[PDB]
């Protein structure tokens, strides 16, 4: 037990908690924040899983802003990557595209192209011919907070 | 004959934000003395730093490839010593790995889950070198070292829990081993800091809000040319015959 | 009701203490 | 005091379990050693749900 | 495309360090 002085019929406690002040990122509004606490936020380069497991007759893929995020958020130019099985591409081209091949599994050539728009945060994915049935794609960009001065987190 | 290639990096940005009322302010300061502006200050400085360690330990555990498994159970009849020299053994096979595939030398480190770790307290004064004065935290720290050369950390079980509600995987019996590298030109996992944090204060606006911001840019990524050959994920089970599992101090299947 | 018998006075809450937030961090830069 | 163990016995929550039977061919120290781990973690599951 | 914010420069690269192959050789000369 621990002892406590006692002079009244009621005594009253307050505490303070820190929470996310906007929902953004991994993170929504009124959630705490602590010592375990672990996610994304204040941080601009991010990246999202687009195809968890490949259906092996898809030769198109497209990623938008507006699925993984509430609204459009631009994308800075010349920092974008893709990860096919957890292996990285080089970045894309300037103007608006990438190029990047793989290795099938039987041994064959796969070349894949990308179309980008900075503006709205679309980008289609087209093959050659098919994946395999085990196959994920993963997209590693950063968001251009220039262009867009809100969405900032707050505390 | 011979040839050529090229690598190349950048780094990345980051900003954060916190603003009240003036009405706020006053009230606070009237009912119980706190002031708003030091502690929103105070709560930005400490959630950036922690936020990129976090980021960091997310970056390693991501991009990972290598695997391994194990078992941990002791057997029936059998002493610690022995146990403890073919956990030595193993995990200096598993360590040799990575040197021959990266071809270099360096630091020893390795990531350890809470059961991992606590099997780990149970090893023998000379296998185990327990931290000076350690006294347990819900943090991730340092628990101390074995074999004289790998340096642990323990992750505690909420933290693996929250990492696995994510997409990242990781239990409580995972294992992260690493190894740091100094040499001029190889390096395993980089970071730094391009540009340090800048506090902004902004004056009053006509509506009476005090606002601040933080802005500033660094890299934590892995090194381009091989990364990720520097780190393995050692998973380890608990079930063969004729053994004690230490969760519940009953016999498998014997 | 009555103040002659117990329950029939108010009663004045008093503040005992205050809880604030406890230090966040990490150490995750050996590697 | 009786009043106090009852209300400390009644209030908690938590549960956990853990057999203590000897193995036929084993030492004391290697049993001392299980058990001071098993009770090391409980008192470190405590002190996280605690965080203090 | 303006200069004071620091974004609409050209940027220019660096050498940083250059890594040369490792020597070659085996011990079987015991035999």
């Amino acid at each position: 037990c621990t002892f406590i002085p006692v002079t009244r019929d009621q005594s009253d406690i307050y505490e303070v908690f820190n929470v996310a002040g906007s929902s953004f990122g991994s993170y929504a509004a009124g959630d705490v924040l602590d010592m375990q606490s672990v996610g994304v936020y204040s941080q601009l380069r991010r990246r999202y899983v687009l195809v968890a497991s490949s259906d092996g007759t898809s030769k198109t893929a497209t990623f938008k802003m507006e699925d993984f995020e509430g609204q459009n958020v631009p994308i800075r130019k010349g920092r974008t990557n893709i990860y096919v099985n957890r292996i990285k591409s080089v970045v894309d081209n300037g103007s608006g595209s990438l190029l990047h091949s793989f290795t099938n599994a039987a041994g064959e050539q796969i070349t894949v192209t990308c179309s980008l728009n900075y503006n709205i945060g679309q980008i289609a994915l087209s093959f050659s011919k098919a994946p395999d049935k085990g196959t994920e794609i993963a997209i590693e960009t950063e968001i251009n907070i220039e262009a867009a001065p809100e969405l900032i987190p707050l505390i | 004959n011979h040839e050529m290639k090229k690598y190349t990096l950048f780094p990345s940005q980051f900003v954060i934000a916190a603003e009240h009322t003036v009405q706020a302010a006053y009230e606070a300061q009237r009912e119980f003395g706190l002031d708003l502006g030091s502690l929103q200050f105070r709560t930005l400085k400490e959630y950036l730093s922690h936020e990129q360690d976090m980021l960091r330990l997310r970056i390693m555990i991501w991009r990972t490839l290598a695997t391994d498994t194990f078992d941990i159970a002791l057997p029936v009849n059998q002493s610690f010593d022995v146990w403890a020299t073919i956990i030595r053994g193993k995990f200096q096979t598993v360590y040799r790995d990575i040197i021959e595939r990266v071809k270099s030398s360096g630091a020893m480190g390795m990531f350890a889950g809470a059961d991992a770790a606590s099997f780990f307290k149970q090893l023998p004064k000379d296998f185990f070198q327990p931290a000076e004065d350690y006294i347990q935290t819900p943090y991730v720290h340092y628990i101390g070292t074995l074999f004289g050369n790998v340096k642990v950390y323990e992750v505690p079980a909420g933290i693996c829990k929250n990492l696995t509600t994510e997409n990242i995987q990781f239990s409580s019996m995972d294992v992260l081993c690493y190894v740091r590298d100094e040499n001029p030109g190889k390096a395993g996992f980089v970071t730094g800091d391009a540009v340090p944090a800048i506090p902004f204060q902004h004056p009053t606006t006509p509506a009476l809000v005090n606002r601040t911001t933080l802005w500033g840019s660094a890299i934590n990524d892995m090194h381009p040319r091989n990364g990720a050959d520097y780190f393995t994920r050692v998973t380890l089970t608990m079930a063969k015959k004729g053994g004690l599992n230490f969760i519940s101090g009953d016999t498998i299947d014997a | 009701e009555m103040m002659s018998v117990s329950d029939g006075v108010m009663r004045l809450p008093l503040f005992l203490a205050m809880i604030l937030p406890v230090q966040l961090g990490a150490a995750t830069a050996d590697a």
